[PDB]
């Protein structure tokens, strides 16, 4: 793993320190654009923020010799000091530390640059890039709210820069009467900060939007220049957005418009071949439950078998090899024989008062229940005579095809059941090739009695 | 017949058979219980506009409208009164639970009755006579919004109409765009009159700049100056004669036109979804029949093969359709065979070649046959061809060709219930014949190596007598 | 057919006359609505050209009882006068009667009707619906020209329709001075009556498109009440029309986004397989050639290859019966043998300076030429003598497949060239199958010498 | 190698080889050409600039833009005496058409020589000399709008970059709109200044309203107004401070603003669906991802289950992927032929069973195979299964399985260049093994009765040793 006293790349205190860091990004976004459209110095409320900001960051940056990388070329871990070290210094080394520098010591520097300098903090923007890409290919997280909150972050990030810019252009100009904002408020070198904000933000999304009132237009010939690559680049913005909208909605209704598309064939079908009135209604029952049933991942496989066959034996041992073995049947039949019995053996769910199993039937296949229940009615002179009940782990219909003789009571469910189906063929295969079968048919006598 | 009596989403009717109406119960999917919650979805309707309308007017609940509000406040108070009455379904058992102690306290337990209580609360008309005046101000006009807790049954009807298939996808769809529109054009341009109603100077908002004695007039000039505001900015024309003048009315309205950027992309990207799937059938179709005329027009073929190339493209696109209606073969083995049971019984039953057999390898046969349709002038079978499979014709027509190397003749004409490839398959010689359809037809397929083992190792009640029938053939 | 003086549906001069009923059309759905909102009796100008129009009309709802027409329910075409004349008397009878009345004779009858009276001549608008129907189910008319551009009338009947309500509000009001026309030029009333359209059309779209200026807006509450529902259309309008616009962009780019789909298959695929620099570009050459042979009707065997073997038959004998006739080997073999010879031959195309057929190479195919022209070199160690050159409508290959022996020269093309390409085993099956085949061997041994 | 030559868009590079390259004759597909074209084409974004400029403006054809039309008509000067020796292609031959005497008149009997030389003239630069003045008036502007004639020119970049895979099919098409969109900014913004311009009366204009002195100012000023209108507009903000304003101005802006209905939905519909296509692949590999996960969650199945099923899914991907890639099936059996004889030429003539065969029988072979590629655990030959096919492996692995009844035991492992399903072929018996690869795998595939006749009827050299062979192993 490590050396003493050293990070790594996935470690968990890393992610989370790393999100802090994005949270920090995402307050020099919105104040990196406002301190220089809108300030000249720094300002307290600000000039103590922005350095504690600056602390964590340079924090940041002292520990990113302390944390692995991973190889795209190799994909080993590479956690050794001397190289790490390197590749932080290869590209992003001082660009990292421009952006953490106290303007208050740039200003010493120079005057007429706090409002530009802080302007390049914007670098360590690559995070929020970092962290929407992670997002957005990892599976954990719905790609519709992952997707669809980016455009809402760099829609709302073209909004207020350019609300910064645009009053800039205004608060740098000479005799401020005619500009945009002052040709509305004559008086606007004298006003909240906060009106001024709201009246650049409120340009910025009529803009952006197309609404444009008409209030709040360009004067100048400076302003009007700013105006043209503003909507110039709106254009192409919104015409991004109204594209990865569609992308979003048409892959959003699939599964529904999927639905009706089936009830719809189920009915075109029952009409061509005159099927009576209790036959379609069993099969739009069984394709109902099929959504309920398979909107979960209770029942899956339009995909799932599309595996290799030690994959689905594997995944169907796992989920029925408990069951199978309290069974009364294969009590000590063998230790492969119930593998490969469990192995090919096709589970199926049923609807409420459903028989499954026919009284004077062909005794073509054995159910084995695995939850809901059921009971074992038989159709006499006097009918509705219910025998028993049998719960879930149990087997139904073993006696019609361990002897081949017509089954002798019918089964029906009472609740939304799940079973596994066994051919006769195929049972009768897989224990023919076997000597075991003994024991399956003292079983069943010794069950007899 | 549960799950079918729930699939229709108005109800069905429910008549003397009685299998699961008990005394002094209604059932959920009864018709006449489905039109009376239709009935109290459309006071839904109404009780949303007035609820909103007297947040921000205030001097509407006054009038005619208090009266209104107490006969809408009954018909949902005795809907309190019958949820006690009504089944439900589980989604773990999926049983019509029809007991009272059992319905009587999964209401209770639930959010929706104590929401149900606290909407049918005619507060302001308690208000009205426990005090002397109306309610008045800023915040006592937030009580009528509890009453848009009913918009919960208008998302309902909008989500059991999207699953029956006897209404039209893309009314019902449409709509949902239109109602959702409408009442939020409605409810922003409450919300900003309610903004210039209570602001201290009456001239400084986004009516009192045009209306100076905007208080003073009727309610309805207000509603209609409210509504033309709201409807220039949801549609982004924005003449700017009315438009935000303080900050509480900027702030409010760029919140209001950055909620329209996702609405109105969302209303497009509908309707341009439901203009894109209204249109990818007839695109195959047309893709297909444009490339037949530009051959039979590159080249100047006769009219008469392009009435052929034609017809028999539609017909093959007819199979390659109804070959999709093909729901039956994910459902259980019991509902697929007791559905094949009859359609293909009488034609397995009688083939000449299943004639002596036992019952039980009958319906072993009849429990796997998939049938498939093929188009008027296919080849299922090519002479000397591995017999792999054998053929039953369920309707529809066929013919047997021998080719002499320069030829094909028809030797004989089969029509419904007749096997075609048997020979190849019962002898295991390459199949001596060539069965190619001619007209639309629909086979079901017997493949071999599973009809051989099936009717070779497992029974023992069938032999030597199949053999007889087919050397009487 | 039809009894003496009598009419059809599909004839010629019907088929004329009513497309002369359709620009007739188009004159009133302009007219109509400018006489309601516009005008309030009969000026000169109108007076007449709207008898003129009605005079036409008259006389085609009079020619009805005289036209044929289709059952959907047989497919017969009747032509009974005493079964289409109550046919035509079952709905549009009297709806196109008053459709076509004088309207100086609904004066008469009552003023204060003029412009609603002639508003329910947009009932003969039916037939554009027609018309547009039959256009887009016909394939002689390009569909993307078609549907496009009945969504431009409609859009521009929208535009024109609510440009003389909106004035009809304004004209209709006491003191025009508070309208919103009566606002912008006081003096309305007496102005050019081409200013008034002007300016109600320069309302009507800036509205419709959602610029807005802000001139021309609505000052009442009653022109409030008409432009909230004027929005409304419009909203639902426009969505429909970039709806209909994406319909016809994603389907009208893909002939080509299957090219470059293709030429980069072709070169992963000789990238996988290191195919030497001289496989590669006779890949793509042949893959070119494919685009421009197949974006015309020369080339097409994605679909046509899908239908059955007796209609591919027929058209490989009519394409290719006149040129496998006049052959020098085929002389006077039979009737059908060259049927089926000529029924199973792929045609092929050639690039230029593409040989076919190597010398010493073994004996496989040989072809027939349709067109373009090619010549017989021989590789010798004095390469390059090129002996001789074929022409369209010659047969190569035939020497090494009729004894098989190595084929002797090489053929390679010097123009896009087309051949019938024939199988040795396929040739010597229907060969072997009859007795002609001494003919072709003495025409064989005959062009010998 | 022409057509491979004449695929690249930018031309490529000619050497000393002289395959079609004859004395004075430039080849259209030569790298210098195609940069010769590409710097006229970069001149046309300027004079379809500086042509609608000077129309419009007028006050700008005095001063340093006129000594910049006259470099650019001189270079458009050369292209035609140089148009006289450049090669050409048929479209029905295909020919590299070289000849100086049939080049010299498809130019000439073509509009592109009357209408190069109508563009090149400097009309307004013999007009300056030939008279005293620079032209003036409404109509004489209209002159050099014969200089959009050259925009053929990026007509044809932006139609020989849609065809070249080397380069990026979003950045050009995207590009191809921002050109088109900008240039229409542009001449719509000059036209309505056009039209103030030349008004009578000069304050009922659109710019005449807001700067009253507009025709003494700068250019740049009305230049920067007319853009600014032109794109409020266009975009749709519409402010509404620069309007129409006379009838004549109101005419031209909603024919504008018609057609900005078309460019803008045109532009939508181009930008959703290259975001459309841009996701059409990814999220199909994310709907079969999406369902393994609820799956394994649904369940509470390990995690070494969901990193096997996965897997397994990454790699038949992969192989539908790499299966795509099969374009060699509607070239020529010739071109076809000739790659597969590089291809699989050693695998077949080495594989135990085709060790003494003729050499035509080898080549009527190799001439046939189709390659098909596996996924690394899926069974291609099910055990007692009906001899259908053979396969012969070219990389990759299988196993040979041999089923008990109850168990599965890998007999052997096979790797590359050895056949496998051969037994029951060459025997005519149900196939006695169980082939299922091991590794993704790629096997040519030899099917019955097309091997069977080919080795039978055909030929007489091979004979009685083949069996020995197979008797051998
Ligand atoms: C002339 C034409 C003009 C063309 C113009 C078209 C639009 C281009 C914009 C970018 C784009 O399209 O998407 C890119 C997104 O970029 C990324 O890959 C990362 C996104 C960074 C998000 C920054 C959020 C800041 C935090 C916000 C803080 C809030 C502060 C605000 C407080 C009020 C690429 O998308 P993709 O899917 O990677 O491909
Ligand atoms: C940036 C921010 C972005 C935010 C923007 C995102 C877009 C929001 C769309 C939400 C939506 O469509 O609802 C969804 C919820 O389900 C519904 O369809 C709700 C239905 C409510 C009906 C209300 C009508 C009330 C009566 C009307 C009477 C009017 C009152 C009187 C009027 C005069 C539907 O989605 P879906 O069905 O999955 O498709
Ligand atoms: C909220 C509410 C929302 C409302 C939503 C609005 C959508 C309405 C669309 C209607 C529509 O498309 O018609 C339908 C078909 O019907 C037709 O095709 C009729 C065509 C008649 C054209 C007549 C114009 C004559 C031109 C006169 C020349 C103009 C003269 C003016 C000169 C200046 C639909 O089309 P489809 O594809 O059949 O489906
Ligand atoms: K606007
Ligand atoms: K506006
Ligand atoms: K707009």
């Amino acid at each position: 793993k490590l050396r003493r006293f050293v990070v790594s790349p996935y470690d968990h205190k890393y992610r989370i320190w790393e999100a802090f860091l994005v949270v920090l990004v995402v307050y020099t976004a919105w104040v990196s654009p406002f301190e220089f459209g809108f300030l000249r110095k720094p300002r307290p409320p600000l000039s103590i923020t922005d350095n504690i900001v600056n602390a964590f960051f340079a924090i940041d940056i002292i520990m990113t010799f302390f944390v692995g990388y991973l190889d795209k070329s190799t994909y080993l871990i590479v956690d050794d000091r001397k190289q790490i070290a390197f590749k932080y210094l290869r590209s992003w080394f001082l660009l990292d530390l421009v952006s953490t520098i106290p303007s208050e010591a740039a200003m010493r520097i120079s005057s007429q640059s706090y409002g530009l300098f802080n302007m390049l903090r914007l670098w360590r923007l690559r995070r929020v890039g970092a962290l929407f890409a992670r997002l957005e290919k990892d599976r954990n997280f719905n790609y519709f709210w992952v997707r669809c909150a980016k455009l809402v972050c760099v829609t709302l990030f073209a909004v207020h820069c350019a609300a910064c810019f645009y009053y800039l252009i205004a608060a740098r100009n000479s005799n401020p009467a005619k500009t945009w904002i002052g040709a509305n408020v004559a008086n606007f070198l004298e006003e909240s900060l906060w009106m001024r904000y709201v009246t650049s933000m409120y340009w910025s999304i009529t803009t952006l939007t197309t609404v444009g009132y008409g209030d709040l237009h360009p004067v100048n010939t400076k302003e009007m220049i700013f105006d043209i690559f503003y909507m110039l680049f709106n254009l192409g913005l919104t015409a991004y957005l109204i594209g990865n909208m569609t992308n979003l909605v048409v892959h959003g209704t699939s599964r529904t418009r999927n639905f009706r598309d089936t009830i719809q064939a189920a009915s075109n079908f029952a009409h061509r071949n005159h099927l009576p009135p209790r036959l379609q209604d069993q099969m739009l029952a069984h394709l109902c439950l099929k959504y309920r049933t398979d909107s979960e991942g209770l029942q899956q496989q339009e995909t799932l078998d599309a595996l290799p066959k030690a994959i689905r034996s594997s995944i169907s041992h796992f989920l029925f090899y408990s069951l199978m073995d309290k069974v009364y049947l294969f009590r000590g039949v063998s230790n492969d024989l119930l593998f490969q019995l469990v192995s090919e053996m096709k589970a199926e769910y049923f609807p409420p008062k459903e028989d499954v199993i026919l009284q004077n039937e062909a005794p073509t296949d054995f159910y084995i229940l695995v939850n809901g229940t059921a009971d074992l009615v038989d159709v006499d002179t006097g009918t509705e005579s219910i025998v028993r009940e049998v719960k879930a782990g149990d087997i139904i219909g073993e006696i019609g095809v361990l002897c081949y003789r017509p089954q002798l009571f019918t089964v029906r469910t009472k609740r939304l059941c799940q079973l596994l189906r066994m051919n006769r063929t195929t049972f009768l295969n897989i224990i023919q090739a076997n000597v075991g079968d003994g024991t399956i048919i003292m079983n069943n006598l010794l069950q007899h009695l | 017949s549960v799950s079918s009596s729930l699939l229709p989403a108005f109800g069905t009717f429910i008549e003397d058979d009685n299998p699961s109406s008990k005394p002094f119960i209604v059932l959920h999917f009864d018709r006449r219980y489905r039109l009376w919650e239709l009935f109290l979805v459309i006071l839904v309707g109404y009780s949303a506009w007035a609820s909103l309308f007297e947040l921000a007017f205030e001097k509407a609940a006054e009038g005619a409208l208090l009266t209104i509000d107490l006969v809408v406040d009954f018909f949902f108070a005795v809907d309190i009164i019958l949820t006690f009455f009504v089944s439900y379904l589980d989604n773990t058992t999926y049983l019509n639970v029809t007991d009272h102690k059992l319905i009587a306290k999964r209401y209770l337990k639930s959010v929706a009755f104590v929401m149900d209580v606290a909407s049918t609360l005619p507060i302001q008309f308690i208000y009205k006579t426990i005090t002397g005046d109306v309610g008045r101000g800023q915040a006592f006009g937030f009580l009528n919004l509890l009453r848009l807790w009913r918009l919960r049954r208008v998302a309902e009807l909008f989500k059991r109409l999207e699953k029956d298939a006897h209404f039209n996808y893309f009314v019902i769809r449409v709509i949902k765009l239109l109602c959702v529109t409408i009442f939020w054009i409605h409810l922003a341009g409450c919300i900003l009159y309610w903004i210039a109603y209570h602001y201290p100077r009456p001239t400084d908002t986004w009516i009192g700049s045009q209306v100076e004695d905007f208080k003073e007039r009727s309610v309805w000039l207000g509603y209609t100056y409210s509504m033309y505001w709201s409807i220039v900015t949801l549609t982004t024309v924005g003449y700017g004669d009315l438009h935000a003048v303080n900050s509480r009315e900027k702030t409010f309205n760029m919140f209001y036109m950055l909620f329209n950027i996702g609405l109105t992309s969302y209303i497009i990207g509908i309707m341009t979804n439901l203009v894109v799937h209204g249109a990818l059938r007839t695109f195959a179709m047309r893709s297909a029949i444009n490339d037949i005329l530009r051959y039979t027009s590159k080249n100047r073929l006769p009219d008469t093969m392009r009435e052929q190339m034609l017809a028999h493209m539609q017909l093959k696109f007819k199979t390659a359709e109804l070959r999709q209606e093909e729901v039956l073969q994910d459902l259980p083995k019991a509902i697929r065979s007791s559905i094949n049971q009859h359609l293909f019984r009488s034609i397995i039953e009688e083939a000449y070649l299943f004639k002596g057999f036992p019952e039980g390898l009958l319906v072993q046969l009849v429990s796997q046959i998939q049938a498939e349709y093929f188009p008027p002038k296919m080849e299922i079978i090519l002479q000397n061809e591995i017999p792999t499979d054998f053929y039953v014709i369920v309707s529809g027509g066929v013919d047997i060709i021998a080719s002499k190397g320069v030829s094909e003749q028809v030797l004989a004409k089969l029509g419904p219930g007749s096997m075609a490839g048997e020979i190849g398959v019962v002898f295991n010689i390459p199949q001596p014949f060539t069965v190619r359809t001619r007209r639309l037809s629909q086979v079901i397929r017997i493949g071999h190596h599973k009809f051989k083992e099936m009717v070779q190792s497992d029974n023992d009640v069938d032999a030597k007598m199949i053999i007889a029938n087919f050397m009487t053939y």
